[PDB]
């Protein structure tokens, strides 16, 4: 469960990605594809070049959803409900891959905002990404 | 890690009693019922909306047999499991696009099917030998992903 | 989430372990120690012999807790609350090990009741053991 | 899997810039803050009730340095990582009783600390080279468990 302190920590680090949703979402994606190459089996129709239009457009969508989640961090299940359905019934991605992405998101914040991503804030952001992965996986069976 | 002589004799002796067609059909059917989202890979086989469909789907039953017959060839290549599965590993990645986490999930289900069909042979130590086998088959099949 | 059908499936398979809580809990444990030997780092004070008094007494406790959980399968969090605390604050076992045990429990039911543990019932029991592992892990951070 | 020449040059070139004491102290401190139950292993080091305590605990800071200095010797044994860590693997299992899942968790934290300290060198491909290194160090340290 996310505490009041966790929630303020996450809102503070996340306000630094403001204005950079496409830039940071595309990097997290490129990092996931390169460090965990098994995750490419879910994107066979994508051009995997650096900075490809597809990887940019999807990176933006993913980060935009995370932004909505931060703004509604009291009710994650109601905020991620449509996405939860989409992943369970159509895309059907194995739950283990949500940890790979979450890790790559931490890496991108560590590169762009190293001093902001302190040990206490890293712990809050790690919890938040688990809570988001858990909602995205909640309708699978 | 190699298989010691004891581990090898557990694996070789039990495998010779296994009905591979029956067990293979059971393992794949259980995987699709216990983890329903894995049906994404087999929607070309026809009706799979529920468990009754899966168990009556003849193409699923056949695929489970050929999957377990292929896994069983590990038992005659116990020294060279990575090398024996390397082409099959590249097909999973390049042609079928199968997430490699599935190899460890099916391995765990195969252990439950072996336990139910051979309760008297599937001792604690027999089980530990198979759990190692299933681990190494999963890693060989995940190896050539890129 | 456990459905009405899942709940009836689990109550039915679990009523077969009645009278065998010590026998089956000790076997699940022996299986976990032998198949996933890393789990022994949590029991350095135990005699690891087959059928040791310690492994019997603990196997019984574990299965007894699972029995209470089946009888209160509507409110798992209120049923496992004290155990949840104990694992988070004292025993502090990494969450990944709860899947090893859950798997070993399925194996023991497959050995003693192969025809009862049908594919549909296997799916319900797998869900139930995940839901129990999730409650036991819920207070960790 | 061996390291190709490109992977080796990413790992060797970056490692030579790393401040091992600073980074090692940071990685261990982050692990104990992000996963608080891991403090069970270090309660002989004194006060660790909160994050402020952990970061001011001198024995934790020293242990993080010697852990990362030991991991860094992988960089001069890239062909032989399993063999180089085999004694250390048995100590973790037999003497310290450390759950081997911790080796992959610390590996992931070390990647976040390297990213924060070397943002310009820690490119996508550099990251993929380190992720492989951290994977193989974790498996070597888990190897001798029994
Ligand atoms: C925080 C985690 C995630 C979030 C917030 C997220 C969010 C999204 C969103 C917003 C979309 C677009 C859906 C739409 O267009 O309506 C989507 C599509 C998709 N997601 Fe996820 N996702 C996440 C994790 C993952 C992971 C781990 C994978 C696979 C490894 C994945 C695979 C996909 C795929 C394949 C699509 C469709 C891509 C396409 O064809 O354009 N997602 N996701
Ligand atoms: C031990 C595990 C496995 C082994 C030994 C195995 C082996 C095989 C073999 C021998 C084939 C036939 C390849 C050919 O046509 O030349 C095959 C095909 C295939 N396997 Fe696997 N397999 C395993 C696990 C899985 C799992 C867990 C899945 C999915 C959940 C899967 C999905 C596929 C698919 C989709 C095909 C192609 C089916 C088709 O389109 O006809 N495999 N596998
Ligand atoms: C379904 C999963 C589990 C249940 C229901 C469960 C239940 C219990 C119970 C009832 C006890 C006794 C507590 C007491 O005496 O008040 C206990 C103690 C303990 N549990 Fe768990 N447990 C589970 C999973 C695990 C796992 C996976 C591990 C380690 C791999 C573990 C390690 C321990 C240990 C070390 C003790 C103390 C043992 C002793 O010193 O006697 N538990 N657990
Ligand atoms: C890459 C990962 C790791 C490496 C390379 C590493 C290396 C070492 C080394 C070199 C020592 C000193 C051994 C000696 O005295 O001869 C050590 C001790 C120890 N390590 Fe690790 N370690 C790693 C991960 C971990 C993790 C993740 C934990 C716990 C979370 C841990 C817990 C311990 C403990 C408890 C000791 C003994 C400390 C003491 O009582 O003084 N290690 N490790």
């Amino acid at each position: 469960v996310l505490s009041m302190e966790d929630k303020s920590n996450v809102k503070a680090i996340w306000g630094k990605a403001s204005g950079h949703l496409e830039e940071y979402g595309a990097e997290a994606l490129e990092r996931m594809f390169c460090a965990y190459p098994q995750t490419k089996i879910y994107f066979p129709h994508f051009d995997m070049s650096h900075n490809s239009a597809q990887i940019r457009a999807h990176g933006k969508k993913v980060f935009s959803a995370l932004h909505e989640a931060v703004n509604h961090i009291d009710d994650l299940p109601g905020a991620l409900c449509r996405l939860s359905e989409l992943h369970a019934h159509s895309l059907r991605v194995d739950p283990v891959n949500f940890k790979f992405l979450a890790h790559c998101v931490l890496v991108v914040f560590a590169i762009h905002h190293p001093s902001a991503l302190s040990p206490e804030i890293h712990a809050s952001l790690d919890k938040f990404l688990c809570a988001v992965s858990a909602v995205l996986t909640s309708k699978y069976r | 890690a190699s298989f010691d002589a004891h581990e090898r004799k557990f694996i070789v002796d039990l495998w010779a009693k296994v009905d591979v067609a029956q067990c293979g059909a059971d393992a794949l059917s259980r995987m699709l019922i216990v983890y329903p989202w894995k049906r994404r890979y087999f929607e070309h086989f026809g009706k799979m909306c529920n468990a009754h469909d899966i168990l009556h789907n003849s193409k699923v039953q056949e695929h489970g047999k050929k999957v377990l017959a292929s896994f069983g060839e590990a038992v005659k290549h116990l020294d060279n499991i990575k090398g024996h599965f390397a082409n099959l590993s590249k097909l999973h990645c390049e042609k079928f696009h199968v997430d490699p986490e599935n190899f460890k999930l099916l391995g765990d289900i195969i252990i439950i099917v072996l336990a139910a069909h051979h309760p008297e042979d599937f001792s604690v130590e027999c089980h530990a030998a198979f759990q190692k086998l299933v681990r190494q088959v999963a890693a060989a099949l995940a190896a050539e992903y890129h």
